[PDB]
């Protein structure tokens, strides 16, 4: 909320290189799946091979 | 190490920021002496603390004898600017003689002046209902720098943004006049550069002469000179 | 010179009866100096009976033109342009009848060409006709 | 619907007071079909009292608006476009006071927005609205 | 998100110059590019010695941009005119696509990249040498020390 | 305030009976061809209003 | 600066060269590090490709 | 082409329309006209794409 | 004898510091250490926990 910016300015050499988020707000969810297999490849289009 | 033959990598890199500086200094020195010469009528020779050196700065009003014409022109009064500019283009017309081949009638002059006389009240119907642009030689012809140019009735005002004019001074001056405006080189100061055709701007890598260093030497000889000196009229604007 | 028609003949072809089917005699009313301070009614009056002005190097103030041309300039709103051309038509300043004729200094594309009535024009330039012929007659 | 306002408040705005200072309500007269073997004199008559045509999605031949636009087309010459802006301003049909509403079809630049007179659009527009929710009502 | 006193250097105090300001006002009848061009020759006149310099620019925002372009006495200028595909901006990219005007010696260049806030324009030349320079540093690492 | 704009997604039918307003009708009548990034960028590829 | 390459005057032919140096406005600065290094490479080919 | 009024008027110049003859009809709209391609009349073009 | 600007850097305006000041006249009257100890309660304060 209010502004996303990283690659902030960060001391030089020695110094803490922040790899992780601590305080934040995440959510779960699940990816819905969807295929379409409907098809017959026909012996000529497999031409794939 | 004169590496101008193997020059690989750095060469190309080193090389040109150090000739690409010297050569910035003598178009700077160049530049102060061409405009001293067209502003003031004299060579530019000074001293190190900027005091002239007059066996050298030569003025060009009493070298041949000729008086640069002058003039006066105030913004805030009601004669036109451009009418006092018309009868002086002829004041030059005339001394040019019968061998007429300008090209122009530069007025080059300062932003402040520029718009100071634009701006007055008899030229602004037609800098801005006209001025159409592309259309005037000196635009058509750079076309690759900022400056503002109006081209009203044959005068052709040009303003410099160069910072070398002083506010009200207006130099009119026609252009294309064959050897009206000449520039010379001469040789370096060595033994080995005497009696030489002279090369332009000089540069010398200086090793043996001392040991806390290698020093490199660049050296122009350079002066402009105006001879038909009485076609320039240099005016003065109050705003 | 000295009156041999440069002001019989001249003014004659300002007035004329075939000056209006032909061009020339113009002048320019352009914008910015021209609106500041004054209103629509103050501006088309003063455009009716106004002379010529300095840079006109046939007759410098030579009279008062048949056809006076008003264009858009840049420092100049729409209101203002048709302003003017529908003030000073309610005044008697109508338009010319010829296509050709309604044209600008190049640029600034919108321009009318607008015809002064003939007693605004006729009378006072063969007074000052007359008049200048006899100044240059006493010399 | 059922002139519950469609024709009460339409009608309103289209005569109104603010229409003249809002755009909107803005009749074009091109060239070509509209100079076809007529005078000018009876072009500009007939630009007055002239209401709406086909294509219009809001109101058909929705009465006269308060603003016809004629603008410069191909097959116009200057003569015929200045023609009509100064014999229309002649016979009371002044022009717009805003420049912004000095435009055309986007091409065709020249355009002037010619603003009707008071009697020759209220009176008529009132009467029609009237005459289109008496007929509404009686339904 | 609290600024690093010890690091963000001040510009105009390290040198020792101090910029200009400006106000437009795009309601009024006052020409803006007036005032434009008034702090153009304000800033022209405090370069002097080199004073060479490709263009000068006025970075705004879409209603800055907008506002000051329909302003009545800009407007014809604008609808006749918006560029002409004449300008040096638009020569020079020829393939990125912003709104641009020149207009008495100020190019109007619209920024949209949501960067810039509201009613806020910074007039500066493009083209002075050495006007604005930048550097990347090396790494913290031991062995990235002292190396290009 | 990073957003780059403001964008009002509708249909032909919302679209063309919002901006026929008459406090819009002329302002979209005198309007111009250099809207936006909109319909520089993504023209000549979709043929939207 | 004006000054510090500025050959001009006129010096003299035979000696006393100009060897015009320092006095040139410079300031040192320290360059703010900042560190993007939040990360965790699950599989990622160990970003080796 | 003239585009007034949502109709799309294209003018034809291959001659195979002839004259009085308008056919208005919607573009874009998807599987409303289709193409097929046959194999040739050889034995080994048979049961081949 | 004329200072070289590019090079005499004053030390306030180099670590973004002001230094402190005093004024004492000991000819009329009074003890001039008072603004001396008040000076050194500044000073004090200023090194803080040191």
């Amino acid at each position: 909320e209010k502004g996303v910016t990283k690659m902030n300015a960060m001391a030089r050499g020695g110094s803490r290189k922040y790899i992780g988020s601590e305080k934040a707000r995440k959510e779960i969810i699940e990816v819905p799946f969807a295929p379409l297999d409907g098809v017959t490849v026909a012996s000529e289009v497999e031409a794939f091979r | 190490q004169y590496g101008t033959e193997s020059q690989t990598a750095s060469v190309e890199a080193l090389v040109q920021r150090k000739i690409e500086h010297i050569q910035r200094s003598h178009g700077i020195y160049i530049r102060d002496c061409q405009y001293t010469a067209l502003l003031k009528d004299k060579i530019l020779a000074e001293d190190e603390d900027g005091n002239e050196i007059t066996a050298l700065a030569k003025n060009f009003s009493t070298l041949w004898g000729v008086s640069r014409k002058t003039g006066a022109i105030n913004t805030t009064t009601a004669v036109n600017p451009f009418s006092v500019l018309a009868t002086k283009r002829q004041e030059i017309i005339d001394s040019m003689g019968e061998n007429n081949g300008f090209t122009s009638m530069v007025v080059l002059c300062t932003t402040r002046d520029f718009n100071a006389i634009v701006d007055h009240p008899d030229v602004r119907a037609a800098y801005e209902g006209r001025d159409g642009g592309a259309e005037y030689l000196t635009r058509r012809l750079g076309d690759a720098v900022d400056f503002q140019v109006f081209t009203h009735k044959g005068v052709t005002l040009v303003e410099d943004t160069s910072g070398k004019l002083t506010d009200g001074s207006a130099y009119m001056f026609p252009l294309g006049v064959q050897d009206m405006f000449q520039a010379v080189y001469a040789p370096a100061d060595s033994t080995d550069h005497v009696n030489t055709i002279s090369q332009g701007s000089y540069l010398f890598l200086n090793a043996g002469e001392n040991w806390r260093r290698d020093v490199i030497e660049s050296e122009v000889s350079y002066a402009c000179m105006v001879t038909r000196s009485e076609l320039i009229c240099d005016l003065t604007i109050t705003v | 010179q000295y009156n041999a028609d440069a002001y019989r003949r001249k003014i004659e072809s300002i007035n004329s009866d075939a000056a209006l089917t032909n061009g020339a005699f113009n002048q320019f009313a352009y914008g910015s100096q021209m609106f500041e301070g004054k209103t629509l009614q103050e501006i088309a009056e003063s455009l009716k009976t106004m002379q010529v002005k300095d840079s006109s190097r046939e007759d410098e103030n030579g009279l008062i033109f048949p056809h006076v041309t008003l264009q858009l300039v840049s420092p100049t709103t729409p209101a203002q342009y048709y302003g003017l051309i529908a003030e000073a038509v309610k005044l008697g300043f109508e338009v010319c009848p010829d296509w050709r004729l309604h044209v600008g200094t190049g640029r600034n594309f919108p321009a009318c060409r607008l015809v002064r009535q003939a007693e605004w024009y006729k009378p006072h330039n063969e007074k000052l006709m007359a008049e200048r012929i006899a100044e240059a007659e006493k010399q």
